């Protein structure tokens, strides 16, 4: 028997679900057939409706005490709920239904994490995080827009392993993954410390693979691994890497609320 | 009547109920509504123009890229900047091998169970069902071991009485054709598109920066340093690394999907005969390939009543005609105000008052090009091409028809084009000729860094005062895709984006006429209304997308 | 009567010339010689013992971490230090995976032109060569369709008129003997052989930093930094990419080198009775598993004149008899000192006068084993493993000869081992055993983690006074391997290795016995001798190294 | 259509430069030898052997006389003649040399010949020189590391075949795209440098953190090289200091293969 898994998308945009079919360790076949048992997620499902919701109080009830509990996107809480329904109720409803019997609760994303684009500027739809509507419970934090999956993966596959989660900081993000400032293990850095910036893409700076602080690199004042652990497993793909400006996405004030070309404060 | 909901629709993007009055077994009326709204075109108002490409591309997540890519080009639009040659060729890479994930993932991993019969494929001779394909592919790994082994990987799931994803799915439904073998044949093809879609990501991701939501758009251009000779930046080493990706494709697409969209027509050909969403259908031209935001290498056009022989050819994305009959209502959305709107002067004020059927029942607009209902996406997209006299684009879809007239004595009309599986072929179509710009694109840029030019990016300045408009046109994976920008005083003082799925998926407009796909379910033979797997074999075709649908 | 040289013997590691005599069509006098020195031993002397590994890995980069792991070894063998059990799951994971590439790429790319004729591929039908592997394998990539691609590829190759490294090989040979489908079957298994290769040096770099040439050891243990939660080190999701490389190997391993080698032996049953290079067999225990330098997972022992029943086993690195026994001579090399030498009394002082067929003739030395010639690699480490009555080895090889059984109606024994194919079936059955190890290995790291036990290295100490001496041996890819330190006020006073191919390759010895080398060839037919194809095959079948045997 | 011929030629290599072929992947060693290059010689892989492949060697010495590739890896031993390494029995130098005459372009692939490497250490046994020493008329395109990443010279053929030239050089005719920098002008440990985080020992709680290793005799910032971007095997995150190892220089004469493994380097 594997560990069941139920995967439920508030105000989502499907990345942080994508990102799976990006992962190598294990791809989504091994993860789906071998790693876990996926009792619930509707962008795969064969079951909709009736049958799919059918699914999902089965497992509740089957797994009680067992599944890990997986949210992507913001939870809306203006006007009751009402900017998320799913067959006919809120989704916060759902979240919190299925929070009761889960064995531990990850917020994948951004968004789940810290309310993400979603909670931005006005906040039309009064966005929030999961651990936000879950005040009783220890939500694990895997912030990014979206994550690597792997910072995903390798959390799951350690409460599978060892028995309970990674080993977490104060905002609840594992440390493995989230436990240094990128700035603080940049390849750049010698660039920063020498005064070697890019002032515009594409100028002489730039094309030779400079520091981009003076281009809004958020590196400074945003934690991950995304200089390290880097994206997509073919080595060498991040985006400061490939010559952008890290715009902070993991982290809460700094991604949608900064500019791209707006300077980070540095420690 | 009897009154069915199916809430959630699963196997797309984000959140959809589906509701049809079903009179004596047939559905006579229905109702898309998607169910969830973020406003995130207001999210991104009151910022600077060069950010709202990085906030506006989590729009979607399935169709990462596309919005970015509008975006900037809707900025682009505004201020009047030609972007640099080089950052066109990235920047269709990026989106013909993003396209290339998602189509495959939609056939397989999102339509292909509401065709397939998986504990049918249990039943099959492995054997019997490779020599099904003996001169019909000439794929590598369509063996009887390998059939074997996907048929055991089957076997051990069921096994296990842990479904999961596969947990209480159409098996035996009525509406179920396929022979066991053929099933099997499916089951492996569904895993061997997951390798595919994959190495489609790596060239985004080398290009991107990552992917999901790519990181190296600018307005203005793209953020890639081009230097062939440069440590740590896009050099040829890091261009021969992006080829090996583009050169894996070509195979999966050709002797797998390809066959597969043929075979699936071959054995449901009823479904030629119904689905039919619109008479009307538009697509943009997409792969600028010169200095001025135009020549592109796919062709774009507008299809009234069905007639391709008087089409009218769109061949720039400042056509004033496609801009001038673009509007959106929200009679009957969740939104206050209701007359056609031009989308500089749209507006996006909620107003929930829950679900009437007369009244308002969704969070997607209604959009119109001068005042008609138009289906947009890969049917539209091949339509057009069709009526171009694209010589790749009826070659293609030539290759389709003779594997289904090898396997049925049949050929296809286009007439029957118009249906549920004439929009699977035309995502086909798109998919397999997307192979071919990627090669185009790739050479381009190798051969226009060989004569020197390594810009890619022009710096932007934004008045700080005066009122001005920009509108940037993409052919997405489901269509055609606006993103429509008026900054005043250097800020975005409203942003309006009209998505493909909003098209299709719109609830009556202003008029109560019918958008694509409440209007492609009338018709539908429903075997089963507790399991209406007809109406969501139809919903699929449309790949829906409603995060893309609602912003 | 006549006298041939074969020089250069390509399809090995490094530099080698063979000399035959041939009388009445059969080899009557062989010599081996290694052409080409760099006194890799005198390089590393008066170094700090630390830093000798990695000045010894470039022996070889075939071999590569084999020569790294040794030293490292016999430092710790002169210290009196222990190695941290997490370092020896490192190590051994890393050595398992090096020989998973190492095998495969020595039967596919460097053996398998001896066997297979290329030109005869393209005569082939692929339906039927695939028609001939049912029941025989369950390889996915064994279809018709797949080897009509690889047929293609040879087709296009051969229409360029550029052959490059495939022309003018011993096409239509009379020694040639596999059906035109069965040369198409081998052709398609070498690249394929390519991809698994590549997945076994993925796991390597994962742990060794890059390979060729690793760079994780030292002298105390690893300088992998266990921390599951740990960012930038060896963390859990690293530990789970390496897992993922390990995973792919195991089904080419079994469904196709394996099946490969009895497939070989069945078209080509003579070679069970020519090759015999030796009476006497060496191998030492390896993968230690303990916090003490043993519990080795596969066994060790010494064979006396073919008689497994009477062999002595070897437990540990540290058995004086084995010590005792190593002797090297230079009276039939280039070197000034002849009498037989205990390596870590050894010189190495160069003497080149030119060839002579009863003087000097090669830069290998000659090994003997209480004065004995000795045979060491696959073959010697399969008998030992057999003598010790090892289930696995057994289990394994039985697999081999079901497969010769079922396609000859003939079985194997072990007095057939004794020759040119058996050394062959001992490599296979080698790799096959490997994957196992890497499964075990891995496990017991993640476990031995989960019980708080992230230790990697104690760091030594080296007394600045006193003589110490060390050994360290290794089971390597071509047989066991050992590397002698003296350490004399804290530096390098002298460093001998004494290397597998030596063994088998060192020429004529103090007492004029031949090496295994020399004495496999004697009888062999040779039906052309300008194009000796046969007498490469038999030399082939040790998987000469000469970096490794001369260093 | 025709493929660019390659001559490749060994002479006191360990064969480490061949092998890192095996690891590419753009293009992979199958894809090189049959899509991108003929490879007219190359001991290692070759069906022919004797003199079937001395006769292989001359004959497309000759076909292909103004334009092919020639490759070395190994040094060049001088010493009593030549005689440290014999081929078809004549001295390694004569062959390198004859090959020579009729290259369009020549490369030293890896450390040895580049620059004499671990061969040439220590008290060079066998007066082990690299490629350009002993072609002093010849420009030598060098290409070190022990041995480089395989692209660091795959990128440089396809520069020359597809462009029509050499990729730019430095003053040590090494391509700017993979040598132009020093390690730790690019290396992701530099924050921790700068800060005073230092691993004192492999396995202390700083090297499990991932700090930098100049104190354990990182050469990393007497290093021109990419090993910390392009690093290895195409896997992502594979280099010697990622896994927890000190740079040895392996790269840069005077630095690999002469300075101890923890001996301090010297910072510009
Ligand atoms: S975190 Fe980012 S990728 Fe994930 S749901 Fe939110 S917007 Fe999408
Ligand atoms: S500012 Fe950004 S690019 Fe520069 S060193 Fe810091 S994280 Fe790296
Ligand atoms: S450079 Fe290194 S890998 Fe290449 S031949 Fe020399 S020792 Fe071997
Ligand atoms: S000394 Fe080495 S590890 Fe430290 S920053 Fe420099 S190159 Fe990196
Ligand atoms: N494709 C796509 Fe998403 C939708 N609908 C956009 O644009
Ligand atoms: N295997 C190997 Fe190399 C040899 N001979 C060593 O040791
Ligand atoms: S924008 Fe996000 S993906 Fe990493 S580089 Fe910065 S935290
Ligand atoms: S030892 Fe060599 S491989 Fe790179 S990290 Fe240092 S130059
Ligand atoms: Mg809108
Ligand atoms: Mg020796
Ligand atoms: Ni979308
Ligand atoms: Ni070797």
């Amino acid at each position: 028997q594997r560990p069941p898994v139920i995967w439920i998308g508030a105000q989502e945009c499907t990345g942080c679900t994508e990102s799976l079919l990006r992962a190598t360790h294990p791809t989504v076949e091994n993860l789906v057939l071998e790693t876990i048992s996926l009792e619930y997620h509707e962008v795969l499902s064969a079951a909709f409706g009736h049958q799919v919701e059918e699914n999902k109080h089965n497992a509740l009830e089957k797994y009680k005490g067992q599944y890990v509990l997986v949210v992507d996107g913001s939870i809306p809480l203006k006007d009751n709920g009402i900017y998320c329904m799913v067959a006919g109720e809120p989704i916060v409803d759902h979240i919190r239904k299925a929070a009761e019997g889960a064995a531990a609760i990850i917020a994948i994303g951004s968004c789940s994490a810290w309310g993400g684009v979603a909670a931005a500027g006005v906040n039309p739809t009064g966005a929030v995080s999961l651990q936000e509507v879950l005040p009783g419970k220890t939500v694990i934090n895997i912030p990014g827009c979206p994550p690597n999956p792997h910072n995903f993966l390798a959390t799951v596959a350690h409460i599978i392993t060892y028995g309970k989660p990674p080993k977490l900081d104060d905002k609840n993000r594992p440390t493995f993954a989230y436990g240094r400032l990128i700035h603080e293990h940049c390849e750049r850095r010698p660039h920063f410390d020498a005064g070697r910036f890019a002032k515009e893409f594409g100028d002489e700076g730039h094309r030779e693979g400079w520091c981009l602080y003076h281009l809004g690199c958020k590196g400074p004042e945003t934690y991950g691994n995304c200089s390290t652990l880097q994206f997509c497993d073919v080595g060498g793909v991040w985006p400061v890497a490939i010559g952008h400006p890290c715009y902070g996405c993991n982290e809460e004030g700094i991604g949608f609320h900064k500019g791209i070309h707006q300077l980070a404060n540095v420690e | 009547s009897q009154r069915i909901t199916i809430d959630p629709v699963t196997r797309i993007q984000g959140h959809l109920r589906i509701d049809c009055e079903i009179e004596n077994g047939v559905v006579s009326k229905a109702w898309a509504s998607g169910t969830m709204w973020r406003g995130m075109e207001e999210i991104v108002k009151n910022r600077d123009p060069r950010d709202a490409w990085m906030i506006v591309q989590r729009i979607c997540g399935v169709c990462t890229t596309t919005h970015a890519l509008s975006s900037v080009r809707a900025a682009e639009s505004a201020l009047n900047i030609d972007v640099p040659v080089n950052a066109q060729y990235i920047r269709n890479i990026i989106l013909a091998a993003h396209t290339t994930h998602d189509h495959i993932v939609h056939f397989y991993q999102l339509s292909a169970l509401d065709w397939v019969d998986i504990t049918s494929a249990l039943q099959a001779d492995p054997t019997k069902a490779s020599e099904m394909l003996k001169g019909v592919s000439t794929w590598h790994l369509n063996s009887p071991e390998e059939f074997t082994k996907v048929q055991n990987k089957i076997k051990d799931l069921v096994a296990s009485g842990q479904l999961g994803i596969f947990a209480n799915g159409y098996w035996g439904h009525p509406a179920m054709k396929l022979p066991p073998e053929v099933n099997l044949i499916a089951v492996a093809h569904y895993l061997q598109a997951l390798e595919c879609q994959r190495d489609a990501n790596r060239v985004v991701a080398l290009l991107g920066g990552k992917t999901p939501h790519i990181q190296n758009l600018a307005v203005g251009g793209v953020a890639n340093p081009i230097n062939l000779d440069g440590l740590g930046v896009l050099n040829l080493e890091r261009l021969m690394y992006i080829k090996s990706f583009i050169d894996k494709l070509s195979d999966f697409v050709e002797q797998v999907y390809k066959v597969d969209t043929a075979v699936i027509a071959a054995f449901y050909p009823e479904w030629l005969t119904r689905g039919k969403g619109a008479v009307n259908y538009l697509s943009v031209p997409e792969f600028p390939t010169d200095s001025k935001n135009g020549s592109f290498l796919f062709p774009g056009g507008y299809i009234e009543n069905a007639d391709l022989s008087s089409y009218r050819p769109i061949t720039s994305h400042s056509d004033e005609y496609l801009i001038k009959g673009i509007q959106e209502s929200a009679k009957h959305s969740w939104y206050k105000d209701e007359a056609p709107q031009a989308p500089w002067e749209g507006t996006t004020i909620p107003a929930y008052d829950g679900w009437s059927d007369d009244g308002k029942y969704s969070w997607v607009k209604s959009p119109t090009f001068y005042g008609k209902t138009v289906e947009v996406g890969p049917l539209a997209n091949m339509l057009v091409k069709l009526a171009a006299g694209r010589e790749s684009t009826q070659n293609k879809l030539n290759e389709i028809v003779a594997i289904y007239q090898k396997l049925t004595g049949n050929t296809l009309e286009v007439a029957q084009l118009h249906s549920t599986l004439g929009r699977i072929i035309g995502r086909t179509v798109h998919c397999c000729e997307l192979q071919d710009i990627l090669q185009n694109q790739y050479s381009a840029l190798i051969t226009n860094i060989g004569k020197g030019d390594h810009t890619t990016f022009v710096k932007p300045n934004i008045p700080a005062t005066g009122e001005f408009k920009g509108v940037g046109f993409l052919e997405a994976p489901r269509g055609m895709l606006s993103h429509w920008m008026v900054i005043k005083d250097g800020i975005i003082s409203n942003y309006q984006a009209v998505v493909p799925s909003t098209w299709n998926s719109g609830p009556r407009n202003f008029n109560d006429d019918v958008g694509p796909y409440e209007q492609s379910l009338v018709g539908t033979p429903v075997a089963d209304p507790n399991k209406p797997l007809e109406v969501v074999r139809t919903i699929h075709s449309f790949d829906p997308c409603m995060a893309c649908a609602v912003h």
